[PDB]
């Protein structure tokens, strides 16, 4: 893998984040309903400005740390930014529990979407549809969603391991005789 | 159980007989809970009705061709005979039995036998009968169990590779058998795998 | 027993006549759970006569 | 006595022309799900009669020279 | 002679029998016993010498849609049995009789609706079995939840309501991701028969995802810990018939559910995930026995006890091994007559006589109904495994195959032959034990219906318990197809 | 066939008086029948999926917008039959259903806008088939003015549809400053990758979907289809919704988009949360007919959709019209009537309907359990062929979210059948009046196909392996 | 008695798409198994007959049959014809 | 109308309709039988008569 850029990344998504605190504000202070004024938008908006950005740096800097901690880019490390970012929502609502909650499922979520690709989009070439599918024909390499009627051996005591009845050869014929 | 037993008349009379009662859960109790509270020609007429329930008023070929609205009658003035039956079944704790000659029935405490549920002809002359089959059919089906074919055919495949045991006497090819199967294998598993062999 | 509950167990105003009255007009209920016709006929008796 | 069941081979015989149709029908599919997504000619796909797609424009002011190819 | 003709004839009878006597509940028990005989027949009829798929056939064709098909493209939903499958068949057809026949006299309001409602569900039960393809597996899984909605809601205690979309919002979930795994399989192998699916080898990394989405479906219907929250409710509320069916049958479909989909299929999947399984089972074991040990209501314990063998024949059919298959099965077999009995005992019995279910109410039947004492002996000492008894032939099969798989796991699941006698034997105590409560009058002691019905359930585990060899001869194909292992 | 109805219609009700209405809308219903039989044999033109240019190019025939043409006016014959054959024959019943002198013109007017929609190949008949779709459906909300609702109802989708006119026609004439076309047939492969047109079609799919009620912009729909008459409401709720997504579908504008991946992720959550805490049955379906929009919407990024599309626009219209129609002949049984317009408001105003007519609520059951996807209901073989289709082209996290959404639509889609099969007291015992003929056989003919239309899918699989392929 | 004796397939001479070469296979494969175990079980009943005749002597006299017993105990058991349908050890 | 009359009884209904009735129905008439014949020209039903009518 490439490494990530921890601070660089970090800094644009605060900008970014502060940023659309700034437009969710001003669209409360539109959309609300007493007498406001341009004073209000920072005032009186329930902390949209520190739960956008607080929730983007936490998310980055988690996200851009664990992968390069872990030293690799998967679902684990989305994990753990929606981790962070649970604990930061969640520390509004000043209860122990709630934050344990609201990280634990924050994350759980955001590790599943890391899991299924950290994207809402498709891939549209590892797809089903553009990709190689059916029967293998002549001892090829059998990739993912290509089907097989006979795996190799060796493959399978790699993938799986040896013991628990799965061998390197059959049981009669490792014990035939040799006659 | 018999044919053709219905009769309109008897019921299109009983409607109105069984209406001019007040209602079956209010007849025996006097709505205080006495069976003494009614009277006794009372206790007899239902009685009397009351023992019509367990009656041949109907037959297989006239449920299949008469109409609707004579089965109407049926259902909705047998439902009464019923209700009226069990009530009094439970609250006095007596049957109605018009014994042989004379013409009068009457609530009586005999309940040794004379009554039997709606549900027992079916269970215990087409259920359990199935099921004893079942048994039967399980236990004589035991008998074709693999291990009984896997001794045949390997007493087979041993005679066959050494047919000379058949000649010695009939009450000892069981121990050479043995002998001959523990000697070598006579499983092909190994015939096989082909591919196995390098 | 029967008071009216809804999809996830919450309480649920049970609507009649009662509350087509002019005391609970001007309130500020979301459109979901206000209750208030307009268009019944207790107030739309007197409608353009 | 009673038990007078199917043999092996009718069985087997059976059940061998279940799976073939199953087959039959997998291979209907891909193939379907193949001529489907699969580029079909401009008349199936848009015009039967005027197949010709190259777009002839105006007539009033036609200039010598307008046509490409 | 016209099939139509038959049938209309059979409808015909089922109108007069219905506006003469304004009833059905005779000719539904009329159908029920020739179903039973119409299946033995079929065993008479099965040969045990072959590995295939015997009295197929295929529904929905395109050609003759509501006939049946004889072409060579098959697009439609098959149907047959292998032994297996008419183990529990032979289950279901007995049962169903006696679900019935528990809620004769009970049942005063809308009664025709609940013995229609008690036989599509176990007719949909029994066909769910004959299934011979993924989607018509599935089409009669999700089929019950409807009925057992509306059953649970109408026909049940206080809290029926809240048990009842727990059945259905549980239940479909477990489906809906087992429908995903379904998608996956039918959109990549283009096929969906229980016939040559096991050929089709897929990639390993692949079989790891479809075996999630299965797995956490009978998670949910076995159940497992630690989905195994929704089954003490819907007993707890649910009519006779709905506790009886659903313990007897919908907890066995999981096991069939495993067996059929997901071991010839998915093998390798199974012999890499298979310790994360022992762990849940382990857990569903010894947790929701302890949890048995501290309820109140008589319901609610014998459905912690479900949970708990089921999660036995979970290590049995999961530990890649004959003595497994043919323990795991055993319990459910057992498991389907014994449980039936104890939900009949607390949910048709003593709830009918005295309307409540809590321990704290019930003491000293044994002085004046002691029929009912002496049942609920043979039947606790059933359910927790004594020997001579199907429930623990399984139990130490199960075990067996267990320990060979893991020894660890499989020794310290041993426990659950003292924890099943701890959450039993305290209740049992208790009811049979001490001077008559002073909160309850007496009442009858059983009737014959019901000594019919626990007589029935008693002999059958005894017979199995006796001689379990005798169900050998369906399944001795089925203890070694489903064996990974070269 | 549509033409010569609104042509004559004109003339024949200016000729005719207030009382006549009803008989007009039974002869223009059972025309539209007869059309649909006997014209119906050109379904051969399309055979291997043979496609026709019309008008020039302009217009744009295939099996897809033929099907779509059968469906619009077999909801017509239906939506017409609900005017036209009253209930019961009661005081009551003639001043809570009573046809408009104008009605039946606007709707065969907004069947003509919905149907040059879906036929529509060049972007100016889109515009002036959905501006035709619009005005007649702003008038037929505010065709009832005796009621301050449908008033205000009908001036807020004015301005707030008017608004979404203005985004299309900016989205096209930006289409039409790029590339010197009107024509989408103007694209390829090649047009697609080498030019910058993403932001310049997802607006026109975003200007086209907020006309259906997409997230966030749910709410204006919402309070319309509440504020509206009951027999009004079945009919906008639907056919904008099928015109609008069938000729997005149809038209394979939006294949990997991200940003509809995020709209239409929110509308599946909203319509499913939001739904949860009413207790009122119109922004009930509403929102069901949202979280519906949102499973139909998520194909629209698949370029191989017209089969799952087709099966599921299909049972969600049939279930759709037959529990609006449980809906309103319910109102017999009820108690309290709170409007001339909308007698039945409150979900708890179905209570006890099962000891009143108890296949009533057996209708009412399969439907919902269809709407649920409960097999072998017709809406499990639907929510099957999307999962199929997105599962196969590369959405995962969405098909969670679609189960998850399915799973939380089940709890509001079952208040209604949970509060019906409650118990009541005061049953009805006997009632000498009798609700009409042909309104029960329609009902009970949409419940029998939602039961038992899984029998023919093969025989549908096959008919679509020839005319779609 | 009409003691069937069926015919020997396996799966490296079929195709797998014929379904009833594969079916044979299946069950020949699982037949011979049984017959593996049959012949342990004769071993074991000898075991037990020499035991109870010899007694003491059993540690002599029965040596080789345990012996015999304990290695086909192991082997000699079902284990499926997944593992080698699923599996080409030639690979 | 005889399935669900108008009012509470049947009554036939008024001429005026049935004159709308049948215009109506004859273009519903010509303007199935316009495309039948159409169709046995684009080659989608049998054209032999019309084949050789149109070769004379
Ligand atoms: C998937 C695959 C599934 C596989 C399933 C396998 C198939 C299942 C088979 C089911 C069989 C069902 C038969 C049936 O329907 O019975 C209904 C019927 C139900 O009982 P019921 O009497 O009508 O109940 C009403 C009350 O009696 C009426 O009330 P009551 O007032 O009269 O109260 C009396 C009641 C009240 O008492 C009690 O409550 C006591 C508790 C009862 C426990 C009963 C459990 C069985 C105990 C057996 C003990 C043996 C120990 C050894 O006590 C009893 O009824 C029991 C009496 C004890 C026996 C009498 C002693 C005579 C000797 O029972 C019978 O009619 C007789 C069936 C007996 C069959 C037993 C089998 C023995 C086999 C013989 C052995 C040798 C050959 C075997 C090989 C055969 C090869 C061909
Ligand atoms: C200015 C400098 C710019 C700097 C450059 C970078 C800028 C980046 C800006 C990013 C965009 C920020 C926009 C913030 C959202 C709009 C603010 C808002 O308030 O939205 C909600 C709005 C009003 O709600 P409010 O008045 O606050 O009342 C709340 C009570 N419920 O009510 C609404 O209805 C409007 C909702 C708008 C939603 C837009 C679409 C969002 C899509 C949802 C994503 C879902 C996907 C994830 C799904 C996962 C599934 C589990
Ligand atoms: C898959 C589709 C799910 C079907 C769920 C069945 C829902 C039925 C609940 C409503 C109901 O009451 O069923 C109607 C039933 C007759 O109901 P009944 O108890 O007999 O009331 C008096 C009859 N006139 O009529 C029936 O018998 C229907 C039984 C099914
Ligand atoms: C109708 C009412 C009348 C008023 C009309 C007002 C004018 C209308 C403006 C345009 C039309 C509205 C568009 C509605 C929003 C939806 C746009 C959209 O979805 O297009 C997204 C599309 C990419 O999305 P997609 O194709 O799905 O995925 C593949 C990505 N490679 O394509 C894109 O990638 C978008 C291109 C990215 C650049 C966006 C331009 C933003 C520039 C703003 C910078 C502002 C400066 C910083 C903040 C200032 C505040 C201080
Ligand atoms: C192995 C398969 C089953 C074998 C057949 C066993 C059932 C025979 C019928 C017994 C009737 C009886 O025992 O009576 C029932 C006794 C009655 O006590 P009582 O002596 O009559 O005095 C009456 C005085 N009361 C009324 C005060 C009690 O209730 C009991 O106190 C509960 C004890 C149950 C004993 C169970 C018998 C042992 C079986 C256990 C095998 C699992
Ligand atoms: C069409 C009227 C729709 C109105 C609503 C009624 C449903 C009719 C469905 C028939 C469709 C068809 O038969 O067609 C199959 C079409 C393509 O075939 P086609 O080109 O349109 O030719 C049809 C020529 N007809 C019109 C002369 C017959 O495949 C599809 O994707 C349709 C998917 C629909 C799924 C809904 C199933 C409902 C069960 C129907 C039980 C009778
Ligand atoms: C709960 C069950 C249902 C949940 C929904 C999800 C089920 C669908 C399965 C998701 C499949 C994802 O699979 C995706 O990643 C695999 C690797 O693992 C990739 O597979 C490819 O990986 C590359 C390595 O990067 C290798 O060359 C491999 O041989 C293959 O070609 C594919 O690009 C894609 O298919």
């Amino acid at each position: 893998f490439h490494p990530y850029n921890t601070l660089g990344l970090a800094t644009q998504s605060a900008m970014v984040g502060l940023g659309a605190g700034v437009v969710a504000a001003a669209a409360r202070n539109s959309l609300a309903t007493g007498p406001r004024n341009i004073l209000t938008t920072f005032s009186k908006s329930g902390g949209v400005v520190t739960i956008f950005t607080g929730a983007s740096i936490a998310y980055v800097f988690t996200y851009c740390s664990a992968a390069n901690l872990r030293e690799r880019k998967d679902g684990w490390n989305h994990m753990w930014a929606g981790a962070a970012t649970g604990a930061v929502l969640g520390a509004r609502t000043k209860l122990v529990p709630a934050f344990i909650g609201w990280t634990v499922l924050c994350g759980a979520a955001c590790g599943l979407f890391g899991w299924t690709g950290a994207r809402f989009n498709a891939d549209r070439k590892a797809s089903l549809e553009q990709s190689p599918k059916g029967f293998v024909q002549e001892d090829a390499h059998q990739t993912f969603w290509e089907v097989v009627h006979r795996r190799p051996l060796s493959l399978t005591v790699e993938q799986l391991g040896e013991g628990r009845g799965i061998n390197a050869v059959p049981i009669a014929t490792a014990t035939e005789a040799p006659n | 159980f018999a044919l053709r037993a219905y009769n309109e008349e008897k019921e299109l009379a009983l409607k109105q007989r069984l209406s001019q009662l007040p209602p079956p859960g209010k007849a025996f109790v006097t709505a205080e809970g006495e069976p003494r509270p009614a009277k006794e020609a009372e206790l007899a007429e239902l009685a009397e009705i009351a023992a019509l329930y367990k009656t041949d008023r109907v037959g297989i070929l006239d449920i299949l061709l008469l109409g609707n609205k004579h089965a109407r009658l049926y259902r909705d003035n047998t439902a009464l005979l019923k209700d009226y039956y069990y009530n009094g079944r439970r609250i006095l704790d007596k049957i109605p039995v018009k014994d042989k000659q004379t013409g009068k029935v009457t609530w009586e405490i005999k309940r040794e036998g004379a009554e039997k549920e709606d549900w027992v002809n079916q269970m215990y002359f087409l259920y359990a009968p199935s099921l004893i089959l079942l048994l039967i059919v399980m236990v004589y089906k035991s008998r074709e169990d693999i291990t009984f074919w896997a001794k045949k055919e390997l007493d087979q495949r041993v005679l066959d590779k050494h047919p000379e045991i058949n000649d010695a006497p009939e009450n000892e090819r069981d121990a050479l058998i043995v002998e001959r199967i523990i000697a070598g294998d006579y499983d092909k598993l190994a015939s096989l795998q082909k591919k196995a062999t390098p | 027993d029967p008071i009216p509950s809804g999809a996830l167990g919450q309480k649920v105003p049970h609507v009649d006549e009662s509350h087509q009255d002019l005391l609970f007009r001007t309130s500020h209920m979301v459109e979901d759970l206000e209750t208030y016709d307009e268009d019944s006929p207790i107030n739309t008796s007197d409608a353009n006569t | 006595t009673f038990f007078h069941p199917k043999s092996r081979e009718d069985i087997l015989n059976e059940e061998a022309k279940i799976v073939q149709a199953l087959n039959n029908q997998r291979e209907l599919t891909i193939k379907m799900h193949e001529l489907k997504r699969e580029e079909k000619d401009y008349a199936h796909s848009y015009s039967p009669l005027f197949s010709d797609p190259v777009p002839q424009g105006g007539s009033i002011g036609k200039a010598p020279g307008s046509s490409r190819e | 002679m016209f099939l139509t003709s038959i049938l209309l004839s059979s409808l015909y009878l089922f109108n007069r029998i219905l506006a003469w006597q304004g009833n059905v509940k005779h000719f539904y028990l009329f159908a029920s016993n020739l179903l039973l005989l119409f299946i033995v027949v079929l065993y008479i009829n099965f040969n045990t010498f072959s590995n295939s798929f015997q009295f197929n056939f295929e529904l929905f064709n395109s050609l003759n849609p509501f006939g049946l098909s004889n072409s060579d493209i098959s697009n439609g939903l098959l149907f047959g049995i292998d032994g297996l499958s008419l183990t529990f068949i032979l289950l279901t057809v007995l049962l169903i009789p006696l679900t019935l026949l528990g809620n004769w006299y009970n049942i005063n309001f809308n009664s025709n609706l609940y013995y229609t409602l008690v036989l599509a569900i176990g007719l949909v039960i029994l066909l769910n079995f004959w299934a011979l393809d993924y989607i018509s597996f599935y089409i009669l899984f999700e089929a019950t939840l409807p009925l057992l909605f509306i059953l649970i809601h109408i026909y049940g205690s206080s809290d029926s309501e809240r048990a009842s979309f727990y059945v259905l919002m549980f239940t479909l979930s477990g489906s809906l991701f087992m429908l995903l795994s379904i998608v996956v399989i039918s959109i990549v192998l283009n096929t969906t028969n229980f016939i040559n699916h096991n050929l089709f080898v897929l990639s390993l990394d692949l079989q790891t995802i479809i075996w999630l989405g299965l797995f956490i479906a009978i998670m949910v219907k076995t159940p497992l810990f630690p989905i195994h929250v929704w089954l003490p409710v819907v007993h707890s509320e649910s009519p006779l018939a709905g506790s009886m069916i659903l313990a007897g049958l919908i907890l066995k479909l999981a096991l069939y559910a495993i067996l059929r989909l997901l071991l010839p299929l998915l093998c390798e999947a199974q012999i890499l995930y298979t310790p994360m399984i022992y762990i849940i089972s382990l857990l569903t074991i010894i947790l929701t026995s302890l949890a048995t040990l501290r309820q109140i209501d008589l319901k609610v314990i014998i459905a912690y006890s479900s949970i708990s063998h089921m999660g036995i024949a979970i290590l049995g059919v999961c530990s890649n091994t004959s003595l497994g298959i043919y323990g795991s099965i055993v319990l459910g077999v057992a498991h389907g007559f014994v449980s039936p009995a104890l939900f009949l005992i607390v949910g048709g019995i003593l709830y009918d006589r005295y309307h409540i279910r809590i321990v704290n109410y019930y003491k000293g039947l044994t002085t004046y109904m002691p029929q009912l004492a002496t049942y609920i002996i043979i039947l606790s000492f059933a359910n927790i495994g004594t020997p001579l008894t199907g429930n623990f032939t399984g139990e130490f099969l199960s075990l067996q195959g267990g320990f060979i798989r893991n020894p660890i796991i499989g020794g310290i699941s041993c426990i659950s032959v003292l924890l099943a006698a701890i959450y039993q034997l305290k209740l049992t105590n208790k009811l049979t034990g001490g001077i008559s409560s002073i909160y309850m009058h007496r009442t009858n002691d059983v009737t014959i219906r019901e000594k019919f019905i626990m007589n029935i359930l008693i002999i059958s585990t005894l017979i199995i318990g006796i001689c379990p060899q005798i169900m050998y001869n369906l399944l001795y194909w089925t203890v070694n197809n489903y064996i990974y292992i070269i | 066939m549509l033409i010569l109805a609104i042509i004559s219609l004109i003339t024949f009700v200016s000729m005719s008086k207030l009382s006549d209405n009803r008989a007009i809308i039974r002869l223009i219903n059972i025309y539209l029948i007869l059309v649909l039989v006997l014209d119906s044999f050109l379904y051969l033109l399309f055979l291997n999926n043979q496609t026709y240019t019309v008008m020039g190019e302009l217009l744009i025939f295939n099996s897809f917008t033929f099907y779509i043409d059968m469906l619009i006016y077999f909801i017509m014959i239906v939506i017409s039959s609900l005017y036209g054959y009253n209930l019961y024959n009661n005081n009551l019943y003639k001043t809570l259903f009573e046809p408009k002198k104008e009605l039946i013109i606007l709707f065969l007017i907004n069947i003509l806008g919905a149907l040059l929609i879906v036929h529509s190949n060049d972007f100016i008949t889109l515009f002036v088939a959905i501006e035709l779709q619009s005005y007649s459906i702003y008038l037929i909300t505010a065709i009832y003015n005796s009621s301050y609702k449908a008033s205000k109802a009908s001036m807020l989708y004015f301005f707030m549809g008017g608004i979404l006119s203005i985004l299309i026609a900016y989205s096209i004439n930006t289409y039409y400053s790029v590339l010197n076309s009107y024509t989408l047939h103007s694209l390829d492969s090649l047009i697609i990758n080498t030019l910058d047109l993403n932001l310049i079609l997802i607006a026109l799919s975003l200007g086209l979907l907020f006309k259906i009620g997409i997230a966030p912009l749910h709410k204006w729909l919402i309070s319309i289809y509440e504020n509206t008459p009951i027999l009004i409401t079945i009919y906008i709720s639907l056919i904008p919704k099928i015109s609008i997504l069938s000729y997005l579908v149809l038209s394979n504008i939006s294949i990997n988009s991200l940003v509809i991946s995020i709209l239409a992720i929110l509308t599946l959550l909203v319509g499913s949360v939001g739904g949860l805490l009413q207790i009122k049955i119109k922004r009930l379906l509403a929102f069901s007919g949202l979280t519906n929009a949102g499973y139909m919407m998520l194909l629209l990024l698949l370029n191989n959709n017209e089969f799952s599309y087709l099966y599921y626009i299909t049972q969600y219209s049939i279930s759709h019209l037959a529990i609006f129609m449980i809906i309103i002949f319910s109102i017999y049984y009820i108690n309290y009537i709170n409007n001339q317009y909308n007698p039945i408001i409150y979900v708890n105003q179905l209570k006890g309907l099962i000891h009143d007519n108890a296949y009533l609520v057996l209708s009412m059951a399969i439907v919902v359990f269809s709407f649920i996807g409960i097999p072998p209901l017709l809406g499990f073989f639907g929510k099957l062929n999307i999962l199929m289709s997105i599962l196969n082209n590369g959405y995962y996290f969405i098909s969670i979210v679609l189960i998850v959404a399915s799973l939380i639509s089940a709890l509001y889609y079952l208040y209604l059948l949970n509060v019906s099969i409650q118990d009541k007291n005061n049953i009805l015992i006997n009632s000498n009046e009798t609700v009409s003929s042909v309104l029960s056989y329609i009902l009970s003919s949409l419940i029998i196909l939602i039961t038992f239309g899984f029998i023919y899918n093969s025989l549908i699989i096959d008919i679509f392996n020839v005319y779609f392929n | 008695s009409e003691h069937q004796r069926p015919e020997l397939v396996s799966f490296d001479d079929i195709n797998y798409n014929d379904h009833k070469k594969v079916r044979e296979a299946q069950e020949s494969y699982t037949r011979e198994q049984f017959i593996r175990l049959e012949a342990l079980k004769t071993v074991r009943k000898a075991l037990e007959k020499c035991y109870e005749e010899s007694g003491p002597n059993h540690f002599e006299d029965c040596k080789n049959l345990a012996e015999q017993y304990l290695d086909m105990l192991p082997t000699h058991r079902l284990q499926g014809y997944l593992g080698y349908q699923r599996n080409d050890p030639s690979k | 109308e005889w399935l669900d009359p108008v009012k509470g009884k049947f009554a036939r209904p008024s001429v005026k309709f049935l004159r709308v009735a049948t215009m109506l129905g004859f273009a519903v008439g010509f303007g199935a039988a316009y495309a039948r014949s159409s169709l046995r020209f684009f080659g989608v039903t049998e054209n032999a008569r019309e084949y050789k009518k149109d070769e004379a």
